[PDB]
RNA sequence: UGCCAGCCACCGCGGUCAUACGAUUAACCCAAAUUAAUAGAUCCACGGCGUAAAGAGUGUUUAAGAAAAAAAAUCACAAUAGAGUUAAAUUAUAACUAAGCUGUAAAAAGCCCUAGUUAAAAUAAAAUAACCCACGAAAGUGACUCUAAUAAUCCUGACACACGAUAGCUAGGACCCAAACUGGGAUUAGAUACCCCACUAUGCCUAGCCCUAAACCCAAAUAGUUACAUAACAAAACUA
RNA sequence: AAAAUG
């Protein structure tokens, strides 16, 4: 993609390679965000249209006790929220995609509507993704199962320790008085 | 603390060079009644045709030997911005972890 | 081997006279054409002749 | 600082152009044996490119030498020689099937 | 209710205008989250257009020294017999070793590239590897 | 808002506008930063920062956006296209 | 009253259906002024030229203008003008065989000095190569060989100079084949058309004119940029 | 093949 020049290293025999110094750096501030969220009681959901892990996201997201988007994105979902879903619904506050590119090769549908409705997203973006509207991207690799099992797996974990931490910080609220 | 391109001069793939010819030790993670899922561990998984030939030993986990032809088959068309990705990979079948 | 498309269009950028001159724009689409359905045509009228022998000589 | 940049010098895994059969050869219009390669043998036409597999400059001398050869009386023009009907086929044309 | 508005600017220029202005009375949680720790770029919409004339990428490929002497030995010997695990992280290949020979016959002073080529063909075979030639 | 009744298309319009509300940032309440000259579609505007006495002389569509915006002050001039939507 | 009478600056209104015609009431704006007509002030482009009006058919040059930072000039292939040659087909012309040949959806007319095969000058045109994209300023050029040869140490520039497809004119030559016109035969109510046959001007060579094209790639020439930025379609938007 | 008008 045009947007992907700045968050590349460089071409080694044609294939892109992507500098982890700023995948890092990217990440790092994508987990504390994912984090902060959880910790104040906001609703997180992982939108990912890629038709050989799906079952790996719903599982992550079963056990991290947040909500997952891996089928077939309707239409009115995020804006026509009051008819889609139900009379009156509580929109997620935050976007996790693990994979910007539906089976089309065309921008997900979610990270149009979650700049629409004014949602945070953050995001795992290939050298073929488009970064500009995704509010916090990570240059990394959506297509290799190490990677995207590393990603669930720190996604996974920066949900479980904002969530216990909450606890035990309710905890120590309640023996304060 | 080590930097990435002090790893990446290391990195196996650099020194694997070009992809073409190249023979590489590939896993089987996925099976179908005849195509075989081999992720020889670059970046995307090859597709293989089950040979005649102990046929019944290529179970999931299996390691094979691969003769890699293309990292990722990518290529252009008319009217196309961009390459039309094929999300596999180019790779022959030799033997099955020959030691 | 695809034929050659560099310097056949008509553009801005081109110096010469155009080559090709598509009736619709070189874009490949999404869906092939259906297959065409084959015209028929008439059956053994070598062996009628050889029947219709018999009648015009018998 | 750090000595494992990358360095801005050429392709060293760049391969070799692929070649004519004729690269660097000598094309002449009285080596009507040579020339009967490239034209059909039951109807005398010239094969194009697509069928021949030259690069830019020997299609256009090969075309060139058959019409002057053809002309000066040298090669018939209706046929291929039958002397030179057994010659190696270069062609990538096939008619029986 | 809100601003639908994508190619005006980001999500976060959206609803800090909004609440200033006094339409949004709420304010959304994520917001103070943003303030605290905001990311590298602003999440404004950019269109992608398409780089026509002269004009060229700015990504500049990798490649490097060793480059060279791993050329040299595929188009002399190709493939080693030591098939390449990827799995490994320290796995060496036989033109790793190859390439570790060239240097340090390198530091010994010598020039010439035949010099520098057959001398750690050779050496390799104290090792004992087998170098198969292609002809 | 469009609608097969007047009243239907009204209240489309009413009930659709709120959901695209932008931000105009206004200099002191009353004009705007700078002088802007913009291209649209077809449609020139010229539009200049003008002082606290020279109350919207502007024509007469600007005029309804900027009072409802909250522009007290401005000079506006249209050339080319005069298309209300654009 | 009902396309009648009539009204209007533009749109336009007149249906036993008029807030637009004539009258009444009511209402609005001016005011000793109110309307109508004619003159004025102001109003066209520091904008565009692919599809709406616009890039002139082409090159050179005079006058005139910009030289604002630095670079360059010249190579396979069908430019052009002369001279020579012809591989396939076609035909004038002879010999054997047949009574048919050509013709269309079907026929008729025409030719039976016809048709098939074997040999054959002259004229015209130049299969495949060409899925190639070169030459020439443009028009234009691709059967072969030879000679001469394709300006500018390279900005723009006319009403000046030189070219300028086909069609048409004059004189001489050529005429296989194709064909305006014409004469027959089909179809039609008509067919001075599309369909079939024959033939003339013409297409061919030399010399002299004519100076026209959807001469269009409807996109002017010279050096550039991918910055802002999709009226629509189409070949993306733009600078000096 | 054929074939007009409102
Ligand atoms: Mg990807
Ligand atoms: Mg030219
Ligand atoms: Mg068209
Ligand atoms: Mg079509
Ligand atoms: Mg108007
Ligand atoms: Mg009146
Ligand atoms: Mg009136
Ligand atoms: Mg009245
Ligand atoms: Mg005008
Ligand atoms: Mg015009
Ligand atoms: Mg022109
Ligand atoms: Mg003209
Ligand atoms: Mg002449
Ligand atoms: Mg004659
Ligand atoms: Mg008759
Ligand atoms: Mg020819
Ligand atoms: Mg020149
Ligand atoms: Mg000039
Ligand atoms: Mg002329
Ligand atoms: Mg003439
Ligand atoms: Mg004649
Ligand atoms: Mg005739
Ligand atoms: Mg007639
Ligand atoms: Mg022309
Ligand atoms: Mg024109
Ligand atoms: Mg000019
Ligand atoms: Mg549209
Ligand atoms: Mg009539
Ligand atoms: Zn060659």
């Amino acid at each position: 993609h045009r947007f992907m020049e700045p968050y590349l290293f460089g071409s080694r025999l044609g294939q892109d390679i992507i500098d982890l110094e700023q995948t890092a750096a990217h990440l790092q501030l994508a987990l504390n965000f994912t984090a902060h969220v959880a910790y104040r009681e906001g609703i997180i959901l992982f939108v990912s249209r890629h038709r050989q892990f799906a079952h790996l996201i719903e599982t992550t997201a079963r056990d991290c006790g947040e909500y997952a988007h891996t089928r077939y994105f309707k239409g009115g979902l995020l804006t026509n929220a009051p008819l889609l879903l139900g009379p009156g619904v509580r929109l997620p506050d935050l976007i996790i995609f693990l994979h910007t590119l539906n089976n089309v090769f065309e921008p997900h549908v979610a990270v149009r509507d979650a700049a629409k409705m004014n949602i945070p997203t953050v995001g795992i973006v290939d050298t073929n993704c488009n970064p500009a509207l995704i509010t916090y991207p990570v240059p990394g690799n959506d297509d290799s199962p190490p990677a995207v099992r590393l990603f669930c797996r720190l996604f996974q974990v920066a949900i479980s320790r904002a969530k216990e931490k909450r606890r035990q910080v309710e905890a120590l609220y309640r023996l304060q008085g | 603390v080590e930097s990435f391109a002090s790893m990446l001069r290391h990195s196996p793939l650099t020194q694997m060079g070009p992809a073409k010819n190249k023979l590489v030790i590939g896993q089987i993670f996925h099976i179908v009644e005849d195509d075989l899922y081999i992720d020889f561990g670059g970046k995307f998984h090859c597709v293989c045709k089950r040979p005649e030939v102990d046929g019944e030993k290529y179970q999931k986990g299996t390691r094979v030997r691969l003769r890699l032809l293309d990292l990722e088959l990518t290529s252009r068309f008319l009217g196309a911005t961009t390459d039309t990705t094929i999300l596999e990979a180019d790779a022959v079948l030799l033997g099955l972890q020959e030691s | 081997a695809t034929p050659s498309l560099r310097g056949r269009l008509a553009r801005l950028g081109n110096p010469r006279r155009p080559i090709l001159k598509p009736n619709k724009p070189l874009i490949l689409a999404n869906h092939v054409g259906e297959r065409r359905r084959e015209k028929g045509e008439a059956t053994c009228i070598t062996e009628m002749s050889v029947m219709m022998a018999c009648w015009k000589q018998n | 600082s750090n000595e494992d940049l990358p360095v801005p010098m050429e392709n060293p895994y760049k391969e070799p152009l692929k070649k004519c059969i004729l690269c660097e050869k000598h094309v002449d219009y009285k080596n009507v044996q040579l020339l009967s390669q490239f034209i059909s043998p039951f109807t005398g036409c010239i094969y194009g490119r697509h069928i021949t597999g030259l690069c830019g400059k020997k299609q256009k001398e090969i075309t060139k030498a058959i019409k002057r050869a053809q002309i000066l009386g040298f090669m018939p023009v209706t046929y291929k020689d039958p002397a030179y009907l057994k010659d190696p086929k270069v062609c990538n044309i096939k008619y029986r099937e | 209710a809100g601003s639908r508005l994508e190619t005006v600017g980001s999500i976060f220029s959206r609803t800090r205008d909004l609440i200033r202005a006094g339409v949004l009375k709420e304010k959304p949680l994520w917001l103070d989250i943003y303030n605290a720790f905001p990311p590298l770029r602003e999440p404004v919409f950019r269109r992608p257009r398409l780089r026509y004339g002269k004009a060229k990428a700015a990504v500049q490929d990798i490649f490097y020294h060793e480059d060279r002497i791993r050329a040299k030995f595929y188009s002399a010997y190709g493939s080693g017999p030591k098939a390449f695990d990827l799995f490994n992280p320290n796995f060496k290949s036989t033109c790793q070793r190859f390439v570790e020979k060239y240097i340090e016959l390198q530091r010994l002073g010598e020039t010439d590239e035949e010099k520098l080529f057959v001398e750690a063909g050779k050496a390799l075979l104290a090792e004992g590897v087998t170098l198969r030639r292609v002809g | 808002g469009k609608a097969t009744e007047r009243a239907d298309a009204f209240r489309k319009a009413k009930n659709r506008a709120v959901h695209y509300l932008h931000y105009i940032e206004r200099y002191e309440d009353h004009t705007i930063y700078h002088d802007i000259s913009l291209k649209f579609k077809r449609t020139h505007i010229k539009m200049k920062k003008q002082p606290r006495g020279y109350g919207l002389h502007c024509h007469r569509a600007i005029m309804t956006i900027c009072r409802l915006i909250g522009i007290k002050d401005l000079y506006a001039k249209v050339s080319g296209s005069v298309n209300m939507l654009n």
